[PDB]
RNA sequence: ACUAUGGUUUUUAUU
RNA sequence: AAGCUUGAGUCUCGUAGAGGGGGGUAGAAUUCCAGGUGUAGCGGUGAAAUGCGUAGAGAUCUGGAGGAAUACCGGUGGCGAAGGCGGCCCCCUGGACGAAGACUGACGCUCAGGUGCGAAAGCGUGGGGAGCAAACAGGAUUAGAUACCCUGGUAGUCCACGCCGUAAACGAUGUCGACUUGGAGGUUGUGCCCUUGAGGCGUGGCUUCCGGAGCUAACGCGUUAAGUCGACCGCCUGGGGA
């Protein structure tokens, strides 16, 4: 939420599989879910999250 | 003028000599009357894979106001000195309060 | 750019013309000329050791600086001009101190451009600095293979050499035959790629053009007298044999490298 | 579509005011300024055919207004073509 | 913008009763108002009203009764591409006497009754039943 | 099935009782990309006779 | 890692 | 002939896009070189060979060369006139859409002929070639193998550019204005009332499958209609031959 650049904050919102739970079974807001899945895209492009599970 | 973030990853155990290496080329933007709002560390962060042999970065933020016809002259000034990767320029809207 | 010619004659129907509007028009700098004496393919005792050459205009040579240091001295491109031999033109450089010299023009064949020399110059085509100061993947023209020499690699239109590995006093760079050579990092080159890049799109033209170019006709070994070429003899139009040179060595599959002294620079050749 | 200043200019310097946008001679000038700004984009982009598709219609809108103006008043039409760079 | 104003008038009437609406509205014209006059004066609509000076607009109040549908077939016959005309001796019959015909004549929009009582022929405006 | 469960198993999996043909499991609900939607229905439950 | 080759014709409608 | 103005055109400030082009750029890997650690096998099959090793392969680490496309995210989720457009930057750019104001004053809407937009294959002119791959070679399989199997490999795949004009261009809905019915699952602009309501009335634009009315031979279309009414343009003539 509002940030994507700090991993010590971002890691509180994701599973240990790098995923999120679908919005309608967590009662979360529509654009908040899109902005969360986009914060994960931006954090992968910032090398804070992996492209491969290898090594 | 136009605004850019320009963030350097920076090795944490050379983070006292790497900002001086960036300042070895800042003449390329202060020659154009660019204004530099910190060129300073934000905080240590951990990576999902190693960059310059290390899984960590010190994150040094430039925060610059400059003309638009000099951002390609600045990124070409770092084309061969091996300190710039994947741009990290992040154009427009300018810095947040104390970069949070 | 390169253009076709009018089909109104043989040769002219296939011949190509090289054109550029940014060449200077005037009088060439004569202190940088060598009139270049001809040999007709003859040795110093008057005997033919190279065939198929003689006649045509004198063409001559335009002299480049074989002692080019000029470290820290800024310069400008004073002239861009036609050369009777060089396909990629020749540029006249005028230094802030203090002579006029010829230099090999990189891609874009630009006039009125300001250029530098030495370990402090910005990395640009036509900005010269030692291979000690450049990264892997870099492109060079006018390359010397021994430090301080007048250059011997990448001087023809569209030519270049690329550096692919480095360690201390030596760089590893690639050559157009599938070779890869180890070269001293104190070599300076002239940095970039040789311009024009279209002179390889050419057809000879009319048969009398070879005579102004100084190029002489061949002779078929089977029509020559039986003792002057091993293919001779006759009678007639039967050759029941494997082909040779005029000296009786097979033309195919005979590999000739016999040097025994330059292996130390090789990184991709095989015996 | 052009910037706040690139239009005005034209609408007040060739026209009368930015609240008189609809005047026929001024709409032909606003199309000419839009065409010439894209003559700085095309023939520098030697392709860009999916954006050049816009410039193809801008000369058609200028043809629509010029022909309708030539049928609306021949003196205003004849004045306009020597006050803009039209008919070479 | 509008290529047939009266095809929109007739569609707005015919489908308005099939949408069970009390009233329908359109840009007003002295042709639409003359068609609305004969439709009121022969008892097929309840009221027609105009409002405006620079944008005049028409509202038609649809007629309802104990049964189903007051207008059962409302067919134009004559269109601006291909027009259909009728003469004094042959002024038309509509649904064998269940309906009536409307004509523009040389005088104005009227019934085939009011036309045959002046000796007039002309263009068909509508057949109504 | 693509499972990562390790250690205390024998007889080459197929460990779930009635997993294919005449039910269980799923295909209730076979059409229109909704195959795994009844798992969500019986988890968001709550009542099944709703008005 | 699996076999070419055996053609052609057929019925209930009346009280 | 001259007006009027709601539909048409433009302008302030805003919304969302793998639409286009120019100049840059990762993650990782088949291949290939080299230095460690290390040993006789790798790959395929009902069996096998060709090929790659035994000179150190395959393996796994360390460091590189190489050209070229997007996995995880990703959702029929977006964009474009359409075949097409997806890792990520910087710089230019056509079009769609709204809130409140201001001009033009019939400006709409379809288009004969015309002039325009390429997906793949193929080509013209040069550059390039990591993996793959028509043609073709190397070995089996088989009656044959013309194919499946299997190792290589040219044309090609790619680029800056120029031709070609064609399709399952299929969301098979010619284009354009108006009038409409309920759902699932996604998305975006905005006015109004102490929010008598810690809250609720009113309204514009898109998007993918369902399923009504209406439409059909039946399948299906279905507010992004194949529906109701209207404006303009195009095409067809029993089959095969062709």
């Amino acid at each position: 939420e509002i940030d994507y650049k700090d991993i010590a904050t971002l890691k509180n919102y994701i599973t240990e599989s790098g995923k999120i739970v679908p919005s309608r079974i967590t009662g979360t807001r529509a654009k908040y879910q899109r902005q969360l899945a986009r914060a994960i895209k931006r954090a992968r492009y910032l090398s804070l999250l992996p492209y491969t599970d290898r090594h | 003028m136009r605004h850019y973030e320009i963030v350097f990853m920076v090795h944490p155990d050379q983070s006292e000599q790497v900002p001086g290496m960036i300042e070895r080329y800042t003449a390329a933007i202060t020659g154009a009357e660019g204004k530099i709002h910190r060129l300073e560390d934000w905080g240590r962060r951990q990576l999902a894979y190693p960059i310059n042999k290390l899984h960590k970065a010190h994150y040094v933020l430039m925060n610059v106001e400059a003309p638009q016809e000099v951002i390609d002259e600045l990124e070409t000034t770092f084309r061969f000195n091996d300190a710039v990767i994947r741009s990290m320029v992040m154009r427009t809207k300018h810095a947040v309060t104390e970069a949070s | 750019a390169v253009v076709k010619c009018k089909p109104t004659s043989p040769g002219r129907r296939h011949v190509v013309k090289v054109v550029n509007p940014e060449l200077h028009k005037g009088k060439p700098f004569a202190p940088l000329l060598e009139k270049n004496s001809k040999s007709g393919g003859r040795n110093n005792n008057g005997r033919i050791t190279t065939r198929h050459i003689g006649g045509g205009h004198k063409q001559a040579y335009r002299i480049v600086d074989f002692k080019r240091n000029k470290d820290g001295i800024p310069a400008v491109v004073e002239r861009l001009e036609y050369d009777p031999n060089r396909s990629a033109n020749i540029a006249l450089v005028l230094y802030k101190d203090g002579e006029r010299r010829y230099i090999l023009a990189p891609k874009g064949l630009k006039a009125g451009d300001q250029i530098q020399s030495g370990v402090d110059a910005a990395i640009k085509p036509g900005n010269t600095l030692p291979m000690r100061n450049i990264p892997v993947g870099s492109t060079v023209h006018n390359v010397e293979m021994k430090p301080g020499k007048g250059g011997q690699l990448a001087r023809s239109a569209g030519t270049y050499v690329q550096i692919v590995a480095r360690d201390g006093a030596y760089v590893t760079l690639r050559l157009r035959s599938g070779e890869m050579r180890k070269v001293e990092a104190d070599c300076r080159a002239t940095l970039g790629e040789v311009g024009n890049a279209e002179h390889m799109l050419r057809v000879l033209g009319k048969a009398g053009a070879a005579r102004w170019r100084g190029v002489r006709p061949t002779v078929r070994g089977t029509a020559m007298n039986p003792v002057d070429h091993p293919h001779g003899g006759g009678e007639g139009r039967n050759f029941g044999k494997h082909p040779v040179t005029p000296w009786g060595v097979q033309t195919k599959g005979k590999k000739t490298r016999s040097n025994k002294r330059t292996d130390k620079f090789i990184v991709r050749r095989r015996s | 579509s052009l910037s706040t200043e690139a239009t005005a200019k034209i609408v007040s310097e060739f026209g009368r005011d930015a609240n008189d946008t609809g005047s026929t001679e001024v709409q032909v000038a606003l199309l000419t300024a839009q065409i010439n700004h894209l003559q700085g984009h095309f023939a520098e982009h030697k392709k860009d055919h999916h954006s050049r598709r816009g410039l193809l219609r801008m000369v058609s809108q200028r043809r629509k207004l010029l022909d309708y103006l030539k049928r609306k008043d021949v003196a205003r039409y004849t004045q306009l073509i020597e006050r803009l760079g039209l008919r070479r | 913008s509008m290529q047939d104003p009266i095809a929109d008038m007739l569609t707005r009437i015919r489908n308005g009763q099939a949408a069970n609406k009390a009233a329908v509205t359109m840009p007003s014209s002295k042709l639409k108002v003359a068609i609305a006059n004969v439709l009121k004066e022969e008892g097929f609509i309840e009221d027609f009203k105009v409002e405006g000076d620079t944008k005049p607009e028409l509202e038609l109040t649809l007629k309802y009764f104990q049964g189903k549908a007051v207008v059962e077939s409302i067919q134009r016959v004559s269109r601006p591409g291909l027009r259909i005309y009728k003469r004094k001796d042959e002024l038309p019959k509509v649904m064998a006497g269940l309906g009536i015909a409307v004509v523009s004549t040389s005088k104005g929009v009227m019934t085939d009754r009011a036309a045959r009582q002046a000796g007039l022929g002309g263009e068909i405006i509508c057949y109504v039943a | 099935i693509k499972v990562r469960e390790n250690e205390p198993f024998d007889v080459a999996l197929r460990r779930f009782k009635r997993s294919c043909e005449k039910a269980g499991v799923l295909a209730e609900v076979r059409r229109r990309e909704f195959y795994e939607k009844p798992t969500t229905e019986r988890k968001r439950a709550k009542a099944s006779a709703v008005k």
